């Protein structure tokens, strides 16, 4: 199988795909690829449950019928340094207007 | 001569099976001897069936409601072979990967009745190429020059 | 592998491979650095667009069944729009 | 006469679509016409006074035929039917129904107690004239059959089908006696006995009537000069003057042969459409011809 990602944190959201066979580790390692920040100092979480770096994506809850690339799954970045951790904040999306009444 | 896309009258049988592989209700379009557009019976989405055809005919497949091209073993165009081992031949009709613009007309389009186009606040362009709705015929310029 | 930032009007910054950027022509341009502002599209839209170029490049040239990709109508329109400036 | 010199005398468009078949009756008092417009009509086979309207069929009709005495009248519908009609009152005696598609060609036995039908079902069917049941339902063809006639005595049946196959029935048992093999299997278009009842007369679909002796299993002539590659084109003996062979063409043109020589002896100008059926009167040189949807018309020729 495939999953498909928003990794979101404040304004930032990163697009990016990987197996469920993959370790929440693997995600990071990703993430320290794009952010230049290492995996010890960031913190994942599926909406607010922080995810544990052995386990699987597929674990979590992260299948391919809910992380296709049309709508994939959300995943929340805090950051942490020494003794200090960041809060998870990820900042909502723009809104659409009204529907125009011809629909 | 005679036109490019039609069925050629080999007269030798073909059974295949149309596997609708596809979310919308499929149309059986099959190219007669003259090259005209003759239609089939439809498929509601999921369902296949075992139908009889001839080798060398031609065939193409498009959303019933709204004759949105479709695709079939990932060309547009399908032409039976000679059955092998008493297996019928395969015809997996499939969405194809629609540009993000022709499926939002497509979603427009159904969401929206012709009369009130112009009522929408978008470009000028928008309204003829909206209205440009899809068609067998304004497409089969394209494929004669692929074959 | 090459990201690129896609930033949105209300300033939303969104981080996609070249490759699936590439999918319109309009910003092959903008980039032809590494970052493309969009005075005119807003993050709800600009999010919808990455979703459909990680969408295109999985599915093109694939043996697989293809699903639908999906557009609630409150946003129809906008992405309409935004298809039509990017050519994709 | 060593060519005959038919001249057009009357021209019939009493049909509101294409004309089907035409078929003189046996004693040479009428013509009957079969058309598209689910119509069979009547008229006098010298003046073309058109006689009565008969009605029933529910789409298209294909051919029709005579009873020998010619007060009796089948017709191959589109309607999957077959229908006897009482020609004097025009009121349907029976309804003929067995057939899974389209009835094509259909015709009397010569002693006018049996029916024998052709059908895109690929059958070929023979009915009880007195009751209107299905006797028996030969499994001819791979393809539609195009043709079915009755020889001289009844004895035999000969059909032709799209596969490209001509076959001898014996009458009685439905058995298949003879099939007639070509080089390729051009779709044979139609078939009759001669008149003797030695020679049958195929029309393949590569633009080519043929003259065969079954028996022999031996091709004795060859026609050809007119286009034929699409409909499925009546051909005719022309014998109350010269040996002719008659066929309608493609170029919409009425084409005659020296049924000996085979060279053309007269080509008959006047159908704006391809011309489908042909006949030659029992009695009298008269040529009767009918042309398909841009034509709509019966035309009756005359000659010495």
């Amino acid at each position: 199988m495939d999953v498909f990602l928003m990794i979101r944190r404040h304004k930032t959201t990163i697009f990016t795909d990987a197996k469920e066979s993959s370790t929440v580790f693997e995600l990071k390692r990703i993430v320290e690829g794009i952010l230049k920040r290492p995996p010890d100092e960031q913190r994942l979480y599926k909406d607010d449950q922080l995810l544990d770096d052995g386990k699987t994506l597929g674990e979590c809850g992260f299948t391919s019928q809910t992380a296709r690339p049309q709508a994939p799954a959300t995943v929340g970045l805090a950051f942490r340094a020494d003794d200090t951790f960041e809060a998870l904040c990820i900042e909502p999306f723009s809104s659409p207007p009204e529907l125009p009444d011809v629909m | 001569p005679r036109p490019v896309l039609r069925s050629v009258n080999s007269r030798e049988p073909s059974q295949v099976i149309f596997c609708n592989r596809s979310p919308r209700v499929v149309l059986p379009v099959w190219l007669n001897f003259d090259g005209e557009p003759q239609p089939y019976p439809t498929l509601p989405p999921g369902t296949g069936r075992r139908i009889h055809s001839y080798r060398g005919h031609l065939w193409l497949f498009r959303d019933a409601g709204t004759h949105d091209g479709l695709l079939v073993n990932q060309t547009e165009l399908f032409v039976p072979s000679l059955n092998v081992d008493g297996q019928p031949i395969f015809a997996n009709i499939t969405l194809p990967v629609y540009t993000l613009k022709e499926r939002c007309l497509q979603v427009v389009r159904s969401l929206v009745k012709p009369e009130n186009y112009r009522r929408l606040d978008i470009v000028r362009s928008l309204y003829e190429d909206l209205e440009d709705h899809p068609n067998v015929q304004k497409d089969l310029e394209r494929l004669t020059q692929e074959r | 592998m090459m990201y690129v930032k896609l930033i949105s009007s209300d300033g939303h910054e969104f981080i996609v491979k070249r490759e699936h950027a590439l999918t319109s022509g309009t910003i092959k341009a903008m980039l032809s650095t590494n970052e493309v502002n969009f005075r005119e599209i807003p993050s709800h839209v600009l999010s919808k667009v990455c979703m459909y170029f990680t969408y295109k490049v999985r599915y093109t040239n694939s043996s697989t069944e293809i699903p639908e990709f999906p557009i609630a109508p409150e946003i129809a329109l906008e992405l309409l729009m935004a298809a039509n400036f990017l050519d994709c | 006469p060593v060519k005959p010199n038919y001249a057009l005398k009357f021209t019939l468009a009493g049909h509101t679509k294409a004309v089907s078949s035409v078929k003189f009756s046996p004693n040479g008092e009428w013509l009957a016409s079969s058309s598209a417009d689910k119509l069979i009509k009547i008229w006098g086979a010298y003046d073309g006074k058109f006689e009565k309207t008969i009605s029933g069929h529910k789409l298209g009709i294909s051919d029709v035929a005579w009873s020998s005495d010619s007060n009796l009248l089948v017709s191959a519908s589109d309607d999957k039917t077959l229908k006897i009609w009482d020609v004097s009152s025009g009121k349907c005696l029976k309804t003929l129904k067995g057939h899974s598609n389209y009835v094509f060609c259909c015709n009397f036995n010569p002693q006018s107690n049996l029916i024998v039908s052709g059908s895109f079902d690929e059958s070929v069917r023979i009915w009880d004239v007195k009751t209107g049941k299905c006797l028996k339902t030969l499994p001819a063809h791979s393809d539609p059959v195009s043709a079915v006639h009755f020889n001289r005595d009844g004895s035999l049946i000969v059909s032709s089908s799209y596969d490209g196959l001509c076959r001898i029935w014996d009458t009685a048992s439905g058995q298949c006696l003879k099939t007639l093999i070509d080089d390729d299997n051009p779709p044979v278009s139609f078939v009759k006995f001669s008149p003797n009842g030695k020679y049958i007369l195929a029309a393949t679909l590569d633009n080519t009537l043929k003259l065969w002796d079954y028996s022999k299993g031996k091709c004795l002539k060859t026609y050809t000069g007119h286009k034929n590659e699409k409909y499925c084109i009546f051909a005719n003996f022309s014998v109350t003057g010269g040996k002719w062979i008659v066929s309608g063409s493609e170029d919409n043109l009425v084409y005659i042969w020296n049924l000996q020589t085979k060279e053309i002896v007269q080509k008959l100008q006047g159908h704006t459409d391809v011309v489908i059926s042909t006949a030659c009167h029992p009695t009298e040189n008269i040529i009767a011809s009918a042309a398909l949807e841009n034509d709509k018309t019966i035309k009756l020729w005359k000659s010495d």
